[PDB]
Protein backbone atom coordinates (compact mmCIF):
# COMPACT_ATOMS: atom_id res chain seq x y z
CA UNK A 1 0.00 0.00 0.00
CA UNK A 2 2.96 2.17 -0.89
CA UNK A 3 4.56 -0.01 -3.97
CA UNK A 4 3.10 1.20 -6.12
CA UNK A 5 3.80 -0.43 -9.51
CA UNK A 6 0.58 -2.86 -8.99
CA UNK A 7 -1.11 -0.03 -10.82
CA UNK A 8 0.70 -0.24 -14.20
CA UNK A 9 -1.50 -3.28 -14.95
CA UNK A 10 -4.20 -0.85 -14.42
CA UNK A 11 -2.56 1.37 -16.70
CA UNK A 12 -1.53 -0.70 -20.07
CA UNK A 13 -5.34 -1.98 -19.80
CA UNK A 14 -7.12 0.76 -19.66
CA UNK A 15 -4.17 2.87 -22.41
CA UNK A 16 -3.01 5.04 -20.72
CA UNK A 17 0.17 6.83 -21.63
CA UNK A 18 0.80 9.13 -18.29
CA UNK A 19 -0.24 7.69 -14.67
CA UNK A 20 2.13 9.97 -13.31
CA UNK A 21 -1.07 12.34 -13.85
CA UNK A 22 -2.54 10.41 -11.10
CA UNK A 23 -2.01 11.02 -6.88
CA UNK A 24 -0.82 7.77 -5.31
CA UNK A 25 -4.04 7.96 -3.57
CA UNK A 26 -6.06 8.08 -6.51
CA UNK A 27 -4.62 5.00 -8.04
CA UNK A 28 -4.64 2.98 -5.01
CA UNK A 29 -8.11 3.54 -5.34
CA UNK A 30 -8.52 2.84 -8.72
CA UNK A 31 -6.51 -0.40 -8.21
CA UNK A 32 -8.94 -1.81 -5.59
CA UNK A 33 -12.23 -1.06 -8.48
CA UNK A 34 -9.99 -2.44 -11.03
CA UNK A 35 -9.86 -5.86 -9.09
CA UNK A 36 -13.12 -5.08 -7.72
CA UNK A 37 -14.73 -5.28 -10.84
CA UNK A 38 -12.83 -8.01 -12.23
CA UNK A 39 -14.52 -10.27 -9.59
CA UNK A 40 -18.70 -8.46 -10.57
CA UNK A 41 -17.85 -9.33 -14.32
CA UNK A 42 -17.40 -12.76 -13.49
CA UNK A 43 -20.51 -13.07 -11.03
CA UNK A 44 -22.69 -11.41 -13.33
CA UNK A 45 -21.77 -13.99 -16.67
CA UNK A 46 -22.04 -17.17 -14.52
CA UNK A 47 -25.53 -15.89 -13.44
CA UNK A 48 -26.64 -14.17 -16.82
CA UNK A 49 -26.70 -17.73 -17.84
CA UNK A 50 -30.62 -17.98 -16.55
CA UNK A 51 -31.56 -14.48 -15.81
CA UNK A 52 -30.66 -14.40 -19.23
CA UNK A 53 -29.53 -10.59 -19.96
CA UNK A 54 -27.15 -11.40 -22.57
CA UNK A 55 -26.42 -7.70 -22.14
CA UNK A 56 -24.28 -8.66 -19.36
CA UNK A 57 -23.48 -12.34 -20.75
CA UNK A 58 -21.49 -10.53 -23.41
CA UNK A 59 -19.10 -9.01 -21.16
CA UNK A 60 -16.99 -12.59 -21.80
CA UNK A 61 -15.36 -11.88 -25.03
CA UNK A 62 -15.56 -15.49 -26.11
CA UNK A 63 -19.04 -15.44 -25.64
CA UNK A 64 -19.60 -11.89 -27.38
CA UNK A 65 -17.51 -13.88 -30.64
CA UNK A 66 -19.88 -16.68 -30.72
CA UNK A 67 -23.05 -14.84 -30.75
CA UNK A 68 -22.25 -12.86 -33.78
CA UNK A 69 -22.64 -16.76 -36.01
CA UNK A 70 -26.08 -16.43 -35.04
CA UNK A 71 -27.18 -12.48 -34.38
CA UNK A 72 -26.83 -9.36 -36.14
CA UNK A 73 -28.90 -6.64 -35.14
CA UNK A 74 -29.54 -3.04 -33.71
CA UNK A 75 -29.38 -4.07 -30.37
CA UNK A 76 -26.48 -5.75 -30.41
CA UNK A 77 -24.50 -3.59 -32.21
CA UNK A 78 -25.55 -0.82 -30.08
CA UNK A 79 -24.17 -2.79 -27.02
CA UNK A 80 -20.90 -3.48 -29.05
CA UNK A 81 -20.50 -0.36 -29.44
CA UNK A 82 -20.38 0.71 -25.51
CA UNK A 83 -18.62 -2.88 -25.02
CA UNK A 84 -15.15 -2.31 -27.59
CA UNK A 85 -15.17 1.41 -26.85
CA UNK A 86 -14.95 1.43 -22.60
CA UNK A 87 -13.47 -2.08 -22.32
CA UNK A 88 -10.00 -3.11 -21.62
CA UNK A 89 -6.93 -3.96 -23.90
CA UNK A 90 -7.37 -7.74 -22.94
CA UNK A 91 -10.89 -7.93 -23.53
CA UNK A 92 -10.67 -7.42 -27.21
CA UNK A 93 -7.34 -9.30 -27.61
CA UNK A 94 -9.17 -12.50 -26.04
CA UNK A 95 -12.46 -11.65 -28.71
CA UNK A 96 -9.87 -11.79 -31.33
CA UNK A 97 -8.11 -14.48 -30.37
CA UNK A 98 -11.43 -16.54 -30.64
CA UNK A 99 -12.55 -15.53 -33.89
CA UNK A 100 -14.49 -12.52 -33.37
CA UNK A 101 -13.68 -10.17 -35.81
CA UNK A 102 -14.05 -12.64 -39.00
CA UNK A 103 -17.50 -12.95 -37.15
CA UNK A 104 -17.61 -9.27 -37.09
CA UNK A 105 -16.62 -8.92 -40.79
CA UNK A 106 -19.14 -10.84 -42.48
CA UNK A 107 -22.16 -8.91 -40.44
CA UNK A 108 -20.78 -6.21 -41.79
CA UNK A 109 -20.42 -7.37 -45.32
CA UNK A 110 -23.88 -8.39 -44.92
CA UNK A 111 -24.82 -4.76 -43.88
CA UNK A 112 -23.01 -2.60 -46.71
CA UNK A 113 -24.65 -4.88 -49.25
CA UNK A 114 -28.12 -4.86 -47.50
CA UNK A 115 -31.50 -3.58 -49.56
CA UNK A 116 -31.64 0.36 -49.02
CA UNK A 117 -34.38 1.27 -46.06
CA UNK A 118 -34.03 4.06 -43.22
CA UNK A 119 -32.30 1.29 -40.80
CA UNK A 120 -29.61 0.55 -43.66
CA UNK A 121 -27.68 3.35 -43.47
CA UNK A 122 -27.31 3.02 -38.94
CA UNK A 123 -27.02 -0.26 -39.51
CA UNK A 124 -24.33 0.15 -41.80
CA UNK A 125 -22.77 3.30 -40.01
CA UNK A 126 -23.16 1.08 -36.31
CA UNK A 127 -20.93 -1.43 -38.08
CA UNK A 128 -18.24 1.38 -39.03
CA UNK A 129 -18.50 2.34 -35.37
CA UNK A 130 -17.65 -1.16 -33.81
CA UNK A 131 -14.93 -1.57 -35.81
CA UNK A 132 -13.13 1.13 -35.54
CA UNK A 133 -13.33 0.09 -31.91
CA UNK A 134 -11.99 -3.29 -32.60
CA UNK A 135 -8.86 -1.83 -34.53
CA UNK A 136 -7.50 0.05 -31.95
CA UNK A 137 -5.91 -3.34 -30.66
CA UNK A 138 -2.94 -4.57 -32.70
CA UNK A 139 -4.10 -7.96 -32.38
CA UNK A 140 -7.28 -7.49 -34.82
CA UNK A 141 -5.47 -5.67 -37.32
CA UNK A 142 -3.20 -9.16 -37.26
CA UNK A 143 -6.45 -10.85 -37.68
CA UNK A 144 -7.28 -8.67 -40.33
CA UNK A 145 -4.23 -9.87 -43.03
CA UNK A 146 -5.02 -13.42 -42.28
CA UNK A 147 -8.93 -12.89 -43.01
CA UNK A 148 -9.61 -13.52 -47.21
CA UNK A 149 -11.03 -10.51 -48.46
CA UNK A 150 -10.87 -8.13 -45.35
CA UNK A 151 -8.91 -5.71 -46.71
CA UNK A 152 -11.11 -5.72 -49.68
CA UNK A 153 -14.12 -5.67 -47.94
CA UNK A 154 -12.82 -2.57 -46.06
CA UNK A 155 -11.73 -1.06 -49.28
CA UNK A 156 -15.38 -1.67 -50.61
CA UNK A 157 -16.99 -0.53 -47.36
CA UNK A 158 -14.86 2.79 -47.73
CA UNK A 159 -17.04 3.37 -51.31
CA UNK A 160 -20.26 3.32 -49.56
CA UNK A 161 -22.20 6.34 -50.33
CA UNK A 162 -24.09 5.15 -47.09
CA UNK A 163 -21.06 6.25 -44.82
CA UNK A 164 -19.76 9.37 -43.37
CA UNK A 165 -16.67 11.25 -44.04
CA UNK A 166 -15.47 9.88 -40.64
CA UNK A 167 -16.21 6.26 -41.55
CA UNK A 168 -14.16 6.39 -44.61
CA UNK A 169 -11.25 8.24 -42.13
CA UNK A 170 -11.05 5.67 -40.01
CA UNK A 171 -11.22 2.93 -42.46
CA UNK A 172 -8.42 4.72 -44.06
CA UNK A 173 -6.72 4.41 -41.18
CA UNK A 174 -7.12 0.76 -40.60
CA UNK A 175 -5.76 0.23 -44.33
CA UNK A 176 -2.69 1.57 -43.71
CA UNK A 177 -2.16 0.63 -40.17
CA UNK A 178 -2.28 -2.47 -42.30
CA UNK A 179 -0.47 -1.69 -45.43
CA UNK A 180 2.76 -0.85 -42.80
CA UNK A 181 2.64 -3.91 -41.11
CA UNK A 182 4.93 -6.00 -42.62
CA UNK A 183 6.06 -7.85 -39.48
CA UNK A 184 4.11 -8.83 -36.71
CA UNK A 185 4.21 -5.37 -34.06
CA UNK A 186 5.20 -7.67 -31.11
CA UNK A 187 6.90 -10.82 -32.53
CA UNK A 188 10.17 -10.58 -33.36
CA UNK A 189 11.22 -12.57 -36.69
CA UNK A 190 7.25 -13.64 -37.69
CA UNK A 191 6.47 -11.73 -41.54
CA UNK A 192 2.91 -10.79 -41.91
CA UNK A 193 3.15 -9.13 -45.04
CA UNK A 194 -0.09 -6.55 -44.97
CA UNK A 195 1.60 -4.64 -47.26
CA UNK A 196 1.22 -7.30 -50.18
CA UNK A 197 -2.51 -7.88 -48.51
CA UNK A 198 -3.39 -4.47 -49.17
CA UNK A 199 -1.61 -3.74 -52.31
CA UNK A 200 -3.13 -7.47 -53.54
CA UNK A 201 -6.88 -5.97 -52.02
CA UNK A 202 -6.31 -2.91 -54.52
CA UNK A 203 -5.27 -5.19 -57.36
CA UNK A 204 -8.79 -7.52 -56.46
CA UNK A 205 -10.84 -4.13 -57.12
CA UNK A 206 -9.48 -3.76 -60.12
CA UNK A 207 -10.09 -6.93 -61.41
CA UNK A 208 -13.29 -7.83 -59.75
CA UNK A 209 -14.12 -4.72 -62.27
CA UNK A 210 -14.90 -2.39 -59.25
CA UNK A 211 -11.66 0.25 -60.08
CA UNK A 212 -11.44 1.31 -63.84
CA UNK A 213 -8.14 1.77 -62.89
CA UNK A 214 -5.62 0.68 -59.94
CA UNK A 215 -6.47 2.77 -57.02
CA UNK A 216 -8.86 4.57 -58.67
CA UNK A 217 -11.64 5.16 -55.80
CA UNK A 218 -9.58 5.53 -53.06
CA UNK A 219 -7.82 8.18 -55.19
CA UNK A 220 -10.94 10.01 -56.10
CA UNK A 221 -12.02 10.12 -52.44
CA UNK A 222 -8.16 11.67 -51.24
CA UNK A 223 -8.97 14.22 -54.40
CA UNK A 224 -12.29 15.43 -53.05
CA UNK A 225 -12.18 15.48 -49.56
CA UNK A 226 -11.98 18.22 -47.48
CA UNK A 227 -10.81 16.51 -43.58
CA UNK A 228 -7.17 17.12 -43.32
CA UNK A 229 -6.70 13.98 -41.12
CA UNK A 230 -7.70 12.26 -44.76
CA UNK A 231 -5.49 14.26 -46.80
CA UNK A 232 -2.65 13.68 -44.86
CA UNK A 233 -3.52 10.07 -43.97
CA UNK A 234 -4.28 9.35 -47.78
CA UNK A 235 -0.75 10.66 -48.31
CA UNK A 236 0.69 8.39 -45.79
CA UNK A 237 -1.04 5.21 -47.53
CA UNK A 238 0.48 6.47 -50.58
CA UNK A 239 3.90 6.95 -49.43
CA UNK A 240 3.83 3.56 -47.87
CA UNK A 241 2.21 1.74 -51.33
CA UNK A 242 5.51 3.11 -53.35
CA UNK A 243 7.53 2.71 -50.81
CA UNK A 244 9.22 -0.58 -52.21
CA UNK A 245 12.93 -1.79 -51.63
CA UNK A 246 13.07 -2.61 -55.80
CA UNK A 247 13.14 0.17 -58.20
CA UNK A 248 11.17 -1.89 -60.92
CA UNK A 249 8.35 -1.94 -57.96
CA UNK A 250 8.38 1.80 -57.07
CA UNK A 251 8.51 2.93 -60.55
CA UNK A 252 5.53 0.32 -61.36
CA UNK A 253 3.70 1.72 -58.33
CA UNK A 254 4.15 5.49 -58.61
CA UNK A 255 3.31 4.96 -62.64
CA UNK A 256 -0.33 3.56 -61.59
CA UNK A 257 -0.70 6.80 -59.45
CA UNK A 258 0.86 8.77 -62.09
CA UNK A 259 -1.47 7.04 -64.75
CA UNK A 260 -4.60 8.24 -62.55
CA UNK A 261 -3.74 12.28 -62.15
CA UNK A 262 -1.47 12.27 -58.44
CA UNK A 263 0.80 14.48 -60.28
CA UNK A 264 -1.49 16.83 -61.13
CA UNK A 265 -2.91 16.95 -58.12
CA UNK A 266 -0.49 17.18 -55.25
CA UNK A 267 1.22 20.17 -57.28
CA UNK A 268 -1.92 21.91 -57.22
CA UNK A 269 -2.04 21.40 -53.02
CA UNK A 270 1.64 23.43 -53.44
CA UNK A 271 0.02 26.38 -54.83
CA UNK A 272 -2.39 25.83 -52.17
CA UNK A 273 -2.95 26.60 -48.43
CA UNK A 274 -2.65 22.65 -47.90
CA UNK A 275 1.23 23.35 -47.39
CA UNK A 276 0.67 25.20 -43.87
CA UNK A 277 0.24 21.16 -42.46
CA UNK A 278 3.46 20.18 -41.78
CA UNK A 279 2.56 16.48 -41.76
CA UNK A 280 1.13 17.01 -45.20
CA UNK A 281 4.13 19.54 -47.02
CA UNK A 282 6.72 16.74 -45.64
CA UNK A 283 4.79 14.12 -47.31
CA UNK A 284 4.12 15.62 -50.32
CA UNK A 285 7.89 16.75 -50.83
CA UNK A 286 8.62 13.10 -49.86
CA UNK A 287 7.05 11.38 -53.10
CA UNK A 288 8.74 13.73 -55.15
CA UNK A 289 12.19 13.92 -53.39
CA UNK A 290 11.75 10.07 -53.84
CA UNK A 291 10.75 10.11 -57.91
CA UNK A 292 13.25 12.00 -58.63
CA UNK A 293 15.74 10.20 -56.82
CA UNK A 294 14.42 7.27 -58.48
CA UNK A 295 14.43 9.16 -62.32
CA UNK A 296 18.50 10.16 -61.87
CA UNK A 297 18.92 5.92 -61.12
CA UNK A 298 17.03 5.38 -63.81
CA UNK A 299 19.00 6.99 -66.14
CA UNK A 300 22.13 6.15 -64.44
CA UNK A 301 21.54 2.71 -65.09
CA UNK A 302 20.48 3.66 -68.76
CA UNK A 303 24.04 5.31 -69.07
CA UNK A 304 25.76 1.80 -68.51
CA UNK A 305 23.88 -0.28 -70.99
CA UNK B 1 -24.34 7.94 -0.82
CA UNK B 2 -22.74 7.59 -4.04
CA UNK B 3 -22.90 9.94 -6.90
CA UNK B 4 -21.17 9.76 -10.40
CA UNK B 5 -20.85 12.65 -12.34
CA UNK B 6 -20.39 12.20 -16.21
CA UNK B 7 -20.64 13.93 -19.63
CA UNK B 8 -18.85 15.20 -22.44
CA UNK B 9 -15.41 17.08 -22.42
CA UNK B 10 -15.56 20.93 -20.57
CA UNK B 11 -19.27 20.85 -20.45
CA UNK B 12 -18.96 22.12 -16.31
CA UNK B 13 -18.81 18.93 -14.18
CA UNK B 14 -15.30 19.93 -12.03
CA UNK B 15 -16.89 23.05 -11.51
CA UNK B 16 -19.81 22.01 -10.84
CA UNK B 17 -18.34 19.61 -7.69
CA UNK B 18 -15.97 22.14 -6.50
CA UNK B 19 -18.24 25.47 -6.42
CA UNK B 20 -21.39 23.17 -4.75
CA UNK B 21 -18.43 22.24 -2.11
CA UNK B 22 -16.04 25.10 -1.56
CA UNK B 23 -17.21 26.79 -3.13
CA UNK B 24 -15.62 28.58 -6.12
CA UNK B 25 -13.48 27.74 -9.38
CA UNK B 26 -10.28 26.42 -9.80
CA UNK B 27 -9.17 29.36 -11.95
CA UNK B 28 -7.10 26.83 -14.37
CA UNK B 29 -9.15 24.63 -16.35
CA UNK B 30 -7.77 21.36 -15.87
CA UNK B 31 -9.23 18.18 -17.51
CA UNK B 32 -9.90 15.74 -15.05
CA UNK B 33 -8.59 11.99 -15.55
CA UNK B 34 -10.18 10.75 -12.41
CA UNK B 35 -11.14 12.29 -8.99
CA UNK B 36 -12.75 11.52 -5.89
CA UNK B 37 -13.09 12.87 -2.56
CA UNK B 38 -15.99 13.07 0.32
CA UNK B 39 -17.71 16.19 1.52
CA UNK B 40 -20.81 16.12 4.46
CA UNK B 41 -23.47 17.87 3.43
CA UNK B 42 -26.16 19.68 5.96
CA UNK B 43 -29.64 19.01 4.50
CA UNK B 44 -32.89 18.60 7.08
CA UNK B 45 -31.57 18.51 10.67
CA UNK B 46 -29.07 15.95 9.56
CA UNK B 47 -25.48 15.70 7.94
CA UNK B 48 -25.13 13.28 4.55
CA UNK B 49 -22.43 11.97 3.24
CA UNK B 50 -21.60 12.56 -0.47
CA UNK B 51 -18.73 10.24 -2.28
CA UNK B 52 -18.15 12.18 -5.22
CA UNK B 53 -16.56 10.82 -8.46
CA UNK B 54 -16.07 13.00 -10.96
CA UNK B 55 -14.94 11.95 -14.57
CA UNK B 56 -13.19 12.33 -17.84
CA UNK B 57 -15.12 13.74 -20.57
CA UNK B 58 -12.51 13.43 -23.07
CA UNK B 59 -12.26 10.02 -25.08
CA UNK B 60 -9.10 9.67 -24.31
CA UNK B 61 -10.45 8.31 -20.40
CA UNK B 62 -12.84 6.07 -22.37
CA UNK B 63 -11.64 2.76 -20.75
CA UNK B 64 -11.43 3.87 -17.64
CA UNK B 65 -14.84 5.99 -17.04
CA UNK B 66 -15.80 2.20 -16.15
CA UNK B 67 -13.56 1.94 -13.16
CA UNK B 68 -16.10 4.57 -11.22
CA UNK B 69 -19.36 3.36 -11.53
CA UNK B 70 -19.46 0.20 -9.14
CA UNK B 71 -22.31 0.38 -6.75
CA UNK B 72 -23.45 3.84 -7.43
CA UNK B 73 -27.01 5.46 -6.27
CA UNK B 74 -27.00 8.51 -8.48
CA UNK B 75 -25.68 9.58 -11.45
CA UNK B 76 -25.12 12.72 -12.89
CA UNK B 77 -25.99 12.76 -16.70
CA UNK B 78 -24.91 16.16 -17.54
CA UNK B 79 -24.28 18.12 -20.80
CA UNK B 80 -23.27 22.21 -21.10
CA UNK B 81 -27.12 24.38 -22.41
CA UNK B 82 -25.11 26.58 -24.81
CA UNK B 83 -23.52 22.66 -26.58
CA UNK B 84 -26.15 21.07 -28.16
CA UNK B 85 -23.80 18.26 -29.32
CA UNK B 86 -23.03 17.61 -25.69
CA UNK B 87 -26.75 17.14 -25.19
CA UNK B 88 -27.21 14.79 -28.02
CA UNK B 89 -24.24 12.71 -26.57
CA UNK B 90 -26.37 12.16 -23.49
CA UNK B 91 -28.63 9.61 -25.63
CA UNK B 92 -25.93 8.19 -27.55
CA UNK B 93 -22.80 7.93 -25.31
CA UNK B 94 -23.42 8.80 -21.57
CA UNK B 95 -27.42 6.82 -20.68
CA UNK B 96 -26.40 3.93 -22.74
CA UNK B 97 -23.00 3.83 -20.84
CA UNK B 98 -24.33 4.10 -17.57
CA UNK B 99 -27.37 1.53 -18.29
CA UNK B 100 -24.66 -1.03 -19.04
CA UNK B 101 -22.53 -0.57 -16.38
CA UNK B 102 -24.76 0.30 -13.30
CA UNK B 103 -28.18 0.51 -14.32
CA UNK B 104 -29.20 0.26 -10.57
CA UNK B 105 -28.60 4.15 -10.11
CA UNK B 106 -30.88 6.60 -10.14
CA UNK B 107 -30.38 9.71 -13.16
CA UNK B 108 -30.31 12.90 -12.39
CA UNK B 109 -29.97 15.11 -15.75
CA UNK B 110 -27.92 18.29 -15.05
CA UNK B 111 -27.71 21.14 -17.96
CA UNK B 112 -24.86 23.04 -16.68
CA UNK B 113 -23.39 26.64 -17.85
CA UNK B 114 -27.18 28.02 -17.79
CA UNK B 115 -25.66 31.48 -17.33
CA UNK B 116 -24.40 31.79 -21.07
CA UNK B 117 -27.49 30.80 -22.65
CA UNK B 118 -27.79 33.32 -25.59
CA UNK B 119 -31.37 33.56 -27.07
CA UNK B 120 -32.49 33.56 -30.75
CA UNK B 121 -29.55 30.64 -30.19
CA UNK B 122 -29.64 26.90 -30.53
CA UNK B 123 -29.12 26.58 -27.63
CA UNK B 124 -30.75 23.64 -25.13
CA UNK B 125 -34.17 24.91 -23.65
CA UNK B 126 -35.30 24.06 -19.99
CA UNK B 127 -38.55 22.06 -21.95
CA UNK B 128 -35.67 20.23 -24.13
CA UNK B 129 -34.24 18.91 -21.03
CA UNK B 130 -37.42 18.70 -19.11
CA UNK B 131 -38.87 16.34 -21.57
CA UNK B 132 -35.20 14.40 -21.87
CA UNK B 133 -35.75 13.69 -18.66
CA UNK B 134 -39.17 12.32 -19.82
CA UNK B 135 -37.79 10.04 -22.24
CA UNK B 136 -34.55 8.84 -20.22
CA UNK B 137 -36.49 8.28 -16.99
CA UNK B 138 -34.39 10.51 -15.35
CA UNK B 139 -35.40 11.79 -11.50
CA UNK B 140 -35.41 15.17 -12.28
CA UNK B 141 -33.72 17.71 -15.21
CA UNK B 142 -31.75 20.43 -13.12
CA UNK B 143 -29.90 23.70 -14.53
CA UNK B 144 -27.17 25.05 -12.77
CA UNK B 145 -24.51 27.57 -12.97
CA UNK B 146 -20.93 27.08 -11.35
CA UNK B 147 -20.52 30.98 -12.42
CA UNK B 148 -23.75 32.45 -11.24
CA UNK B 149 -23.85 29.97 -8.17
CA UNK B 150 -27.58 28.85 -9.35
CA UNK B 151 -29.06 25.45 -8.89
CA UNK B 152 -25.44 23.91 -7.12
CA UNK B 153 -27.36 23.11 -3.89
CA UNK B 154 -30.58 21.85 -5.81
CA UNK B 155 -28.69 19.36 -8.06
CA UNK B 156 -27.10 17.68 -4.73
CA UNK B 157 -30.20 17.69 -2.64
CA UNK B 158 -32.40 16.17 -5.43
CA UNK B 159 -29.46 13.37 -5.67
CA UNK B 160 -30.17 12.81 -1.85
CA UNK B 161 -34.35 12.72 -2.37
CA UNK B 162 -34.40 10.13 -4.58
CA UNK B 163 -32.79 8.25 -2.12
CA UNK B 164 -35.02 9.67 0.86
N1 LIG C 1 -19.65 30.47 -17.86
C1 LIG C 1 -19.49 29.31 -17.20
N2 LIG C 1 -18.36 28.56 -17.41
C2 LIG C 1 -18.18 27.38 -16.78
C3 LIG C 1 -19.12 26.91 -15.90
N3 LIG C 1 -18.66 25.75 -15.44
C4 LIG C 1 -17.46 25.46 -15.98
N4 LIG C 1 -17.16 26.48 -16.82
C5 LIG C 1 -15.94 26.63 -17.65
O1 LIG C 1 -15.85 25.61 -18.63
C6 LIG C 1 -14.62 24.91 -18.54
C7 LIG C 1 -14.90 23.45 -18.21
O2 LIG C 1 -15.13 23.37 -16.82
P1 LIG C 1 -14.84 21.98 -16.09
O3 LIG C 1 -15.72 21.76 -14.92
O4 LIG C 1 -13.43 21.82 -15.72
O5 LIG C 1 -15.29 21.01 -17.32
P2 LIG C 1 -15.35 19.42 -17.14
O6 LIG C 1 -16.73 18.96 -17.35
O7 LIG C 1 -14.88 19.01 -15.79
O8 LIG C 1 -14.38 18.93 -18.33
P3 LIG C 1 -13.56 17.54 -18.31
O9 LIG C 1 -12.78 17.44 -16.98
O10 LIG C 1 -14.57 16.38 -18.40
S1 LIG C 1 -12.47 17.49 -19.63
C8 LIG C 1 -13.78 25.58 -17.45
O11 LIG C 1 -12.74 26.33 -18.03
C9 LIG C 1 -14.73 26.53 -16.75
O12 LIG C 1 -14.16 27.81 -16.66
C10 LIG C 1 -20.27 27.66 -15.67
O13 LIG C 1 -21.14 27.26 -14.90
N5 LIG C 1 -20.45 28.85 -16.32
MG1 LIG D 1 -13.44 18.06 -15.23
Amino acid sequence: EVVQQKFAIVAKEMKIDNPELITIPNQWKLVQEYEKKQKKDIRIQLNAQKTGNWRNAITDPKYLADLLKTRDDMDLLNEMVVVFRSSSVSFIKTFVSVGGLANLMAIYKKKIEAENSNTAIDEERKCCEVLRYVFAEEDATVALIEIDGGVELLLKGMNSKRITPDNQLDILLEITLTSSMVEHPSQEGLYLGGDVCVMNAFSNLVSEGVDMKKFLSFFSLFSKSKSEKFKHASLVLINNLIDQPELEHRMDVRNSFIEIGLVNELENMKNTEWMKIDKIKDSINDFFDSWEEDKKEVESRFDDL
Amino acid sequence: LKIVVVGDGAVGKTCLLLAFSKGEIPTAYVPTVFENFSHVMKYKNEEFILHLWDTAGQEEYDRLRPLSYADSDVVLLCFAVNNRTSFDNISTKWEPEIKHYIDTAKTVLVGLKVDLRKDGSDDVTKQEGDDLCQKLGCVAYIEASSVAKIGLNEVFEKSVDCIF
